[PDB]
């Protein structure tokens, strides 16, 4: 009532995938210094690779409610407590990139555009969707290879099997009492 | 091979040494201490009448090998409770674990509710004495009741004439008063095709009163 | 021995695996043209990609087939039973002892 | 193909500096993204609002000290439509294009070095096919890993040589492909030097000190196995590996006769020093044989063809010890098949050992050198007109050969009359002998033991007549003076 | 040519020398920011317009607020203010009132945080749609959530691949 | 349920995600 | 002594292969036996209490006497003749060897007796799933008889016991690694009224260890362990499975 | 056995076809595939995480393509294997005994011990 209900709807969404890839990275991390052996190649890629599927969940997460949370916006005030020691939310709260917006870079000038605007790049939109509709053409070669099959219980088990000419259990119960082996 | 078991009824301790040295000059060689021991069986069965019999007595030689004569009415069987003692095609073919025990075992815990043991007489240390044609075996018996009495067995290779070494020895027996003694050579019937079992089987003859 | 072959005729499917990577990594190389505008080889990606799908179909019923195959082995009795390897150097070792030194004892014995 | 593909699925590497750098990367590259997944758990504190918000708050130690709930916000879904609606987002999505091409350029070249890896892989292809050529058939198919760890690590397969019966300690065999097209053979010890490094043959050697009883002169002769010192053995050829096999057979064979050599240690015939043992007995001094408790025969000397009768013998020997504890090598196996226990460990009592070099020493010896000295005592018993002779009856008497009676079984009668025919050779004891009179017939007889190379000669004597009489006794010594007093009792 | 764009630095200790203390400390973040474009900068010079005497003619019983401003509650001249601010952008409902393009503030001790906002209101409930701003010390954050998580997120990401790559290793 | 505890890691010694431009007059 | 062990079968058809096969595994040919087992139960006319002189909870249970016998009192032709036991058991399946085997029960073809193999059993080991079978017998080996009825039969009667059952048993064994034993077996009940093959159809496979202590936990434990590398290396061919305890009891029934 | 064996073969197989196709599908995702229609359902949203879905598809189709590669190398030299294993070759002079074999050999045994051991009769 002194306050308010600010944000957060899918917050908690966002904490439980964030945490999930923050936690095999972190226990990836642990392992990683202990260089003194690694972990067997089966073992990192079975915890590198479902650490690396924990990032696409928390991707995915991201744009879930991604209108909602680029609108929300949220910058803090707080306890004067955040004040001191300031940096922390200077820190706590702060969005960039690293030298990592640079290879974004190399990647934006490696594509074949910029500046030459709209009209010749509605163009190339329609051009790479057909692109798109060229890799359809991977449907059809796919019938090609026409690859989909399957591995009467009673039809099947004459074919295969006619195992057994006895009951083990029957045969010892009359090695010790005589009591004779019925059909089974 | 013959053999005759004699039972000093009515003797002490010290009775054994008296004879050993009444012999002492009648001596060659003297080998290595032999062991006995003798089971009494009364049997459990009831429905069977006072008409046929019951007991069944059990003897247990260290004849080398840890083997044991049973005796029910002039009827004798014939074990052993020794690994080595097995007839190897038995161990071969699976007849046998080869991994045998003491009959008396197997009576007793196994067969328990048909038999019960009755006495148990043991004979430790035995003295074994060699002469010429008459191998002479000396023992004190024991029971758990205190002594029992003193035995000798008499096994000899000659067939021939073993009337007379039996008849000696007993003369010994005036010698030192030793008097109300039993003796056994069997009775005129048994036949032996394993000798050994019957003259061990005696026993039961000297020990029955 | 005779199944040497079918070892070989695997090891050649081994070969086949090897080109469904070669293959593919054109198919890689050229959709990266493709996606480029240029139209230039479009007909040619298409071909060499059908020729991905090609080889690796060909490799799975071949080694799917050479599975069937060491099946069929096992139900006969010319390969050895299912299960595993274990020693043989007790069996023809042992006997043949003999024949050598033997042999060798009738030569030095009389000769020429 | 798989064991290869295996090898570069085990991390595995032998790298100074180069190795080392490379795992500082993932240290420091995989750390940051660590610790940047941490910022990630501090968005989880800037929650607040709620318990469980707390809860998720506590991911810094700076959280349990900075109480605060901080944060609130508002609404701009207006500036959620600026985002989608921007030409900025129009173009913004030319850089997911961009972005993704070079990542398709990047799928490319790995691509590319994969079938070019595909291609390293083909050498053990090859390798296989050189596997499939020449060696084959009945042989080994022992499949091994070493370098421990116990999983991974370094895996592959080959044959070894002793099999059926136990002599017992290192005794192996273990094979891999050189470049040289070539296989190199292994021992897991016997250390590889592809179809071997360094081979000892067994050997032999006996010598003769006569002299004519002259100069106490010693000469020997050696009955020589030698195949040659040139070898074959061709690379790319398991066919000659084949024949190296043969070869790695004797190898595993002399280590046999070390087992003759501690066999000998139960005997007094010399063994000097502990050092070296020296095969030999006593008669026209004589040395037959040789391997030192260092080990058999080694290879480096002159060759030239002279022979000598000492040499002819020589090579008798050896076939005879040799075949002798292959015997040995038999009746281990035996009793193997037969009972259920297996034999392991070899030769209590110096009974089964025994037989190899023991019985040899005392057959020639003992037997033959007291038959000899038994008959001049016999000669002692030259004096009457007389008669006697010497069978292999006390032979024929026990220890039958090769009879068709057998044992329990079909498989297992056929193993023992194999041992029967050859266990002649073992059981080599003096066959014994006798001597007749007829005229009234009186009759004697003696028979020659060895027990071990020592010598009992128990004899036997009746002479036959109207009424009977008969003695019997079991030491050279008193067998000299039997045969004086029998020539009272005898006819003179 | 480059840009300072998502929040940068201040505009510092030249209006530390006109002073800051509240109050006047809108003021000063006006300049610093560069983010007064509208409402209250032309509240500013409306009033700031009058200059000595030309020739330009044109039209142009206490405690009630918004919500927010009802939790806020404004403590000096500042409160005066928000009343001429009221005035200037006021859209006009039955028992309601919204504005058009306000900047204002929230603050504390060594600190404060202001946003620049539109209010729609009710009865029973009212809100501010708005741009906010934190001031601490000459500097201003303004900052998104989404934006805020692609941030050390991609850095996650970016870094992963570094380790990834790093699995170069046999 | 998750983990157990949350990893700390806090850092202003990082790279850096603050510019600066604002000053001259 | 303790028997563990693990049980299963083959028709006739896998035989040729499982031979081929065990005798690689083993390294030793598999060795042709065979032996009868005559059961005996506690006379039926006398009765008896379930109690010892020292207060003992006792069940009556059967004896089991076994031996060998040779061959040349079991087989059909000499034509077959040759060695090999497998190609051999083909012409021994459905049907009895000579037999009427009471003969011999009481000599015949004046007599003493042979040895015996005077074996009984306890059920195998209770446990909530067993691994293995494990199971404890009390033997005694017979050496030879004397007395007036010296006929093993009336030995058994005079003891207080009945003959009640009995069957021939026919196999190969391998002997192999640490006292285990592989039988492939054939049995045939025997009684006057005509001889019927138990296991017509194929064999039963028994693969077991005999062990001394019973009280050393340890090659107990070992024990256990070589019968599970066994079933374990034969899976996916052959399963060796715990027999059913109910079935291995031989008690009163 | 073999069954169980052959089982993994197939499923691998099955993973190398469900992959070549993600690279390829993938790839019209990965190069952003935003659509003027309502219907379609992929998509590429958020800076980071659309181009990120860019660094997982190379990582993860082209790693699962050549992995389902290797896995499937591995699979057909493990089969090879299996057949180099070997089965029980049974004698070539069977049924004919080679050698001077029978109680001859007691003979031969014989010549020797009096060649090797002395005295000339």
């Amino acid at each position: 009532f002194d306050f308010n209900g600010v944000p957060g709807q899918a917050l908690d969404a966002v904490r439980m995938r964030l945490a999930q890839l923050t936690h095999s990275l972190r226990r990836i991390r642990d392992e990683m210094s202990k260089a003194e052996l690694p972990q067997w190649y089966t073992l990192q890629s079975q915890l590198n690779v479902t650490l690396s599927q924990l990032v696409s969940v928390t991707s995915t997460l991201q744009h879930f409610q991604e209108t909602l949370d680029s609108t929300v916006v949220y910058p803090l005030p707080k306890f004067p407590t955040t004040s001191h020691e300031s940096l922390v939310t200077t820190l706590l709260r702060k969005k960039n990139i690293p030298e990592v917006d640079e290879w974004m870079k190399y990647v934006r000038e490696t594509s074949g555009v910029t500046t030459a605007l709209l009209k010749d790049e509605e163009i190339e939109k329609l051009l790479q969707q057909d692109r798109e509709i060229t890799n359809w053409a991977r449907t059809t070669f796919r019938n090609e290879y026409g690859k989909h099959d399957f591995k009467h219980a009673s039809l099947l088990v004459r074919d295969s099997k006619p195992s057994k000419p006895f009951n083990v259990d029957d045969v010892l119960k009359f090695t010790f009492t005589g009591e004779k082996p019925i059909i089974t | 091979g013959k053999s005759a078991v004699i039972f000093v009824e009515r003797a002490t301790p010290a009775t054994l040494t008296e004879l050993k040295d009444a012999l002492s000059n009648s001596i060659l060689s003297v080998r290595d201490p032999w062991s006995i021991d003798f089971r009494t069986y009364r049997c459990s069965i009831k429905n069977l009448p006072a008409d046929v019999s019951k007991l069944m007595y059990s003897i247990t030689f260290h004849h080398h090998g840890r083997q044991t004569v049973l005796i029910k009415d002039n009827s004798a069987m014939v074990t052993t409770a020794a690994a080595a003692d097995i007839p190897p095609a038995l161990v071969f073919n699976g007849s046998s674990t080869g991994v045998p025990e003491s009959i008396d075992t197997i009576l007793s815990s196994k067969l328990s509710n048909i038999w019960m043991q009755r006495q148990l007489i043991k004979g430790d240390a035995g003295e074994t004495l060699i002469l010429d044609g008459l191998t002479v075996r000396l023992v004190n018996l024991f029971s758990s009741t205190g002594f029992k009495g003193l035995l000798i067995e008499l096994q000899a290779d000659e067939a021939g004439e073993f009337e007379t070494k039996i008849a000696g020895i007993e003369g010994h027996l005036a010698e030192i008063r030793a008097k109300e003694y039993k003796t056994s050579s069997d009775s005129l019937g048994p036949d032996t095709s394993n000798e050994i079992c019957d003259l061990a089987y005696q026993y039961v003859r000297a020990l029955e009163l | 021995p005779y199944i040497q072959e079918r070892l070989k005729s695997l090891n050649d499917i081994e070969t086949q695996l090897c080109s469904m990577l070669q293959e593919a990594s054109q198919v890689t190389f050229i959709f990266g043209e493709l996606k480029r505008g240029n139209e230039s080889v479009k007909p040619q990606f298409e071909n060499h990609v059908k020729q991905f799908y090609e080889r690796l179909d060909k490799s799975t019923t071949q080694l799917r087939k050479e599975i069937q195959l060491l099946d069929e082995n096992v139900g006969t009795r010319l390969l050895p039973i299912n299960v595993n390897k274990k020693a043989l150097g007790q069996d023809t070792e042992k006997m043949e002892e003999q024949l050598d030194l033997l042999s060798a004892i009738l030569d030095p014995s009389k000769s020429k | 193909n798989e064991n290869g593909e295996t090898d570069d699925n085990i991390e595995t590497v032998m790298t100074q500096e180069q190795f080392v750098k490379r795992r500082r990367d993932m240290l420091e590259h995989i750390n940051l993204a660590m610790n940047e997944s941490s910022l990630a758990l501090e968005f989880v504190s800037l929650l607040l609002s709620s318990v469980k918000e707390s809860t998720g708050m506590s991911s810094m130690s700076p959280f349990l000290r900075k109480v605060v709930k901080p944060s609130s916000l508002n609404s701009d879904k207006i500036p959620y439509v600026a985002p989608t609606k921007k030409e900025y987002i129009e173009l913004d999505i030319l850089n997911k294009g961009w972005k993704l091409q070079s990542l398709n350029e990047s799928k490319d070249l790995l691509r590319a070095s994969f079938n070019k890896l595909s291609s390293i892989l083909q050498n053990e292809h090859d390798y296989w096919n050189k596997i499939m050529q020449s060696i084959s058939n009945k042989d080994v198919i022992f499949k091994i890993r070493d370098r421990t760890s116990g999983q991974k690590l370094l895996a592959i397969k080959y044959g070894y040589e002793d099999s059926g019966s136990t002599y017992k300690h290192d005794r192996g065999i273990a094979n891999i492909r050189n470049n040289i097209e070539s296989q190199n053979l292994d021992l897991i010890p016997h250390g590889t030097d592809f179809v071997h490094s360094v081979k000892k043959f067994l050997r032999v050697r006996i010598f003769t000190k006569i002299e004519s009883e002259d100069d106490y002169i010693l000469s020997g002769e050696s009955v020589m196995d030698r195949d040659s010192e040139s070898e074959e053995a061709e690379t790319k050829d398991i066919r000659k590996q084949i024949q190296l096999l043969k070869k790695i057979i004797f190898e595993k064979e002399l280590m046999y006769q070390i087992k003759k050599e501690c066999a000998l240690l139960i005997s007094y015939g010399v063994s000097i020093e502990n050092e070296n043992k020296v095969i030999i007995e006593l008669p026209n001094e004589k040395f037959e044989i040789e391997l030192l408790s260092l080990d058999d025969d080694s290879i480096v000397n002159h060759e030239q063809d002279l022979p000598k009768i000492n040499d002819k013998r020589a090579n008798l020997m050896l076939v005879m010890l040799r075949l002798l504890l292959v015997v040995i090598f038999k009746k281990t196996l035996r009793s193997r098949i037969s009972s259920p226990h297996g034999l392991i460990n070899l030769n209590v009592d110096d009974d089964i050992l025994i037989i190899r070099p023991i019985l040899g020493k005392v057959r020639f010896a003992n037997y033959k050198l007291l038959l000899k000295k038994i008959i001049k005592d016999y000669v002692l018993d030259i004096v009457p007109g007389s008669s006697i002779t010497e069978t292999e009856v006390e032979r024929e008497q026990p220890q039958e050969n090769k009879n068709i009676d057998d044992e329990n079984i079909t498989k297992l009668n056929k193993e023992i009359r194999a041992f029967d025919k050859l266990l002649n050779i073992p059981r080599r004891e003096l066959k014994i002998n006798l001597p007749l009179t007829e005229h009234k017939s009186p009759n004697l007889s003696l028979m020659l033991e060895s027990p071990n190379y020592c010598n009992a000669l128990i004899h036997i004597k009746f002479s036959a007549g109207t009424e009977a009489n008969a003695v019997s006794f079991d030491v050279e010594d008193f067998l000299h003076f039997i045969v004086a007093e029998y020539i009272q009792q005898k006819k003179v | 040519m480059n840009v300072t764009p998502l929040d940068e630095l201040q505009w510092k200790s030249p209006e530390w020398i006109q002073v800051f203390g509240l109050r006047t400390e809108n003021v000063l973040d006006y300049f610093a920011e560069s983010p007064f474009f509208d409402k209250t900068s032309n509240n500013q010079v409306i009033k700031m317009q009058r200059q000595f005497s030309q020739l330009n003619d044109p039209n142009a019983f206490a405690y009630v607020d918004p919500a927010r401003r009802q939790i806020l509650f404004k403590y000096p001249m500042y409160m005066q203010l928000e009343e001429e601010l009221m005035k200037l952008d006021g859209t006009e409902y039955v028992l309601s009132s919204v504005r058009e393009p306000d900047f204002w503030v929230i603050r504390k001790q060594r600190r404060t945080n202001n946003s620049g906002v539109g209010s729609a209101k009710g009865p029973e409930i009212i809100p501010l749609q708005d741009y906010y701003i934190i001031g601490a010390n000459i500097y201003q954050s303004p900052t998104i959530f989404k934006i805020v998580q692609s941030r050390l997120m991609s850095t996650s990401y970016h870094l992963n691949s570094t380790l990834e790559s790093l699995y170069d290793l046999i | 349920p998750s983990y157990s505890p949350t990893s700390p890691s806090y850092s202003p010694t990082s790279p850096s995600y603050s510019p600066t431009s604002p000053s001259y007059s | 002594v303790q028997q563990l062990s693990l049980f299963g079968s083959i028709g006739d058809d896998g035989y040729d292969l499982l031979i081929s096969t065990l005798t690689t595994i083993s390294g030793n040919p598999p060795l042709l036996y065979n032996s009868l087992c005559t059961v005996w139960k506690p006379n039926p006319s006398y009765d008896v209490e379930n109690v010892n002189s020292r207060n003992q909870l006792v069940e009556p249970n059967r004896i089991k006497l076994s031996k060998e016998v040779p061959f040349s009192y079991l087989i059909d032709e000499t034509m077959m003749d040759k060695p090999l036991n497998f190609r051999i058991l083909k012409s021994f399946t459905n049907d009895k060897i000579p037999l009427n085997y009471a003969m011999t029960r009481n000599i015949l073809h004046n007599e003493s007796c042979s040895p015996w193999s005077l074996q009984i059993s306890d059920i195998p080991a209770a446990g909530n799933n067993r691994s293995v079978s494990m199971q404890t017998i009390a033997e005694t080996i017979i050496l030879s008889s004397a007395g007036k009825n010296s006929s093993v039969s009336s030995l058994m009667n005079g003891l207080g016991y009945v003959f009640e059952f009995q069957y021939l048993t026919i196999g190969v064994k391998f002997f192999m690694k640490h006292g285990l034993i592989l039988e492939l077996q054939k049995i045939w009940q025997i009684e006057e009224a005509g001889n019927s093959q138990i296991t017509s159809g194929g064999f039963l496979l028994k693969a077991y260890i005999n062990v001394s202590r019973g009280t050393d936990i340890d090659r107990i434990n070992y024990t256990e362990t070589a019968l599970m590398n066994l079933k374990k290396e034969l899976q996916g061919y052959i399963e060796l499975s715990v027999p059913d305890r109910q079935s291995m009891d031989s008690r009163v029934a | 056995m073999s069954n169980q064996a052959l089982y993994e073969k197939l499923e691998q197989t099955r993973t190398i076809l469900s992959v070549k196709l993600a690279e390829l599908i993938n790839m019209t995702t990965i190069a952003d595939r935003n659509d003027d229609d309502e219907g379609s359902f992929a998509q590429e949203n958020s800076e980071l995480a659309v181009a990120t879905t860019s660094v997982m598809m190379v990582n993860n189709q082209t790693m699962q393509l050549i992995k389902n590669v290797q896995d499937l190398l591995i699979l057909t030299r493990s089969i090879k294997e299996k057949w180099l294993l070997n089965q029980i070759p049974v004698t070539e002079h069977s049924k004919v005994t080679r050698f001077d074999e029978k109680q001859i050999e007691e003979l031969l045994d014989n010549c020797i011990e009096t060649f090797v051991a002395e005295k000339t009769t």
